[PDB]
């Protein structure tokens, strides 16, 4: 619905829907950027990654809600209720895959984009496995490891250890491992690697990059606090 | 419970 | 597009998408049940408005937001969206008053829920006057102090002056006054007024409709302390 | 600023 807004217009728009709160929005909005056919800067990526971790986050929530509901009383309303948020989620998820695969994701030639987009599909895919139950379960499971694997082999060769979008993917990777694929040793494994490694490289950073290394390690601290 | 990115 | 569900169903998902904080969706089941034609029980309506109002509640919160901006720029990116903003507010405004008018108010015999409705009334045209600009906005005003003065010579013939509801409505006409009207004194009166009047007859309440009206009190208190 | 109703 975006095709006869300028580029620059939804890029504007989306950093005004940001400051208003208005994440359905930014989302849309950040499509609409993306569906220009251009690729995205560093801070166009990170407003497409805010506007729908906001949408899908608010979803996962409710899911989240009313599946617990359904699980203490397991007439077919709170069943019924949860499918449809269900059904939404998934939309929403695949909107964001197609986004990356048309064509986000083989147009990424630098390091730092292809990381970013691998990580998003990875995320994206890990939402779908947190509500799925079919046949393609396990295949849900594994594109997400895929995506993740693909964006870790990658940052370990061409970015530092304390690089945020590293450090980021490796949190999300070892939440995956946690959560998703029920391996919560290989979970706190690479917590500790991740974060031990940014430690050993702070020492290289400006007071402002420190400044953003320090705040991921502090998740995987959190994270190694909790599963320890 | 645990957490993943986020700003 | 909720004609096909039960009544039943309806009101209990709009109880399911307040606990999963989904109030748009809350707001479109109440919205069925209400276009079902029967009347509401005192629950049922104050479903109906805390869908509502949470849902026009984040639309004001980003008009507001988007003036802000608007204002310190006085290209067009800013009014357009606060545009789009302020036309799909007065949507929702103009679908609760259209509820209203088809056929809650008249439908609505006893007090309290007529005086329910036509502070409803007031309240949607309240939030309507909050962005009118043009031809119609003395006629807007006019609509919500005629939907308020209506509520309070009901309200003040045959309620108690604690009644949550009677207190609710005393207090939005004291905002409408303060803010829509520019009649500050006016405010301040009502609200001393009510405030006063219903502290004389707390002696009469259970410990439970203490709590109710005393939290509603405060609410005017807060006020006058700003005010004054 | 000032407080119409609320839950
Ligand atoms: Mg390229
Ligand atoms: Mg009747």
């Amino acid at each position: 619905a975006m095709g006869s807004m300028e580029r620059a217009s939804l890029i504007q728009k989306a950093k005004l829907a940001e400051q208003a709160e208005r994440y359905e929005d930014m989302a849309a909005f950040m499509k609409g950027a993306v569906e220009k056919g251009e690729e995205l800067s560093c801070e166009e990526r990170n407003l497409l990654s805010v506007a729908y971790k906001n949408v899908v986050g608010g979803q996962r929530a409710a899911w989240r809600v009313l599946s617990s509901i359904e699980q203490k009383s397991n007439g077919p309303e709170v069943r019924e209720y949860r499918e449809k948020v269900e059904t939404e989620l998934q939309g929403v998820c695949d909107t964001v895959l197609g986004l990356l695969d048309s064509h986000l994701i083989k147009e990424a030639g630098d390091a730092e984009s292809r990381v970013f987009y691998l990580k998003m599909k990875g995320d994206y895919y890990r939402y779908l496995a947190e509500v799925a139950t079919g046949d393609d379960k396990k295949r849900i499971i594994d594109s997400a490891r895929s995506a993740y694997q693909e964006a870790m082999d990658i940052s370990k060769k061409e970015m530092p250890p304390t690089n945020p979008i590293r450090l980021g993917l490796a949190l999300n990777f070892s939440v995956f491992h946690y959560e998703i694929a029920n391996s919560p040793e290989e979970a706190i494994s690479l917590a500790k690697t991740t974060f031990d490694e940014a430690m050993a490289d702070l020492h290289t950073l400006s007071e402002d990059s420190y400044k953003d290394s320090t705040l991921i390690m502090q998740l995987l601290r959190d994270n190694l606090t909790l599963w320890t | 419970r645990p957490s993943s990115w986020r700003q």
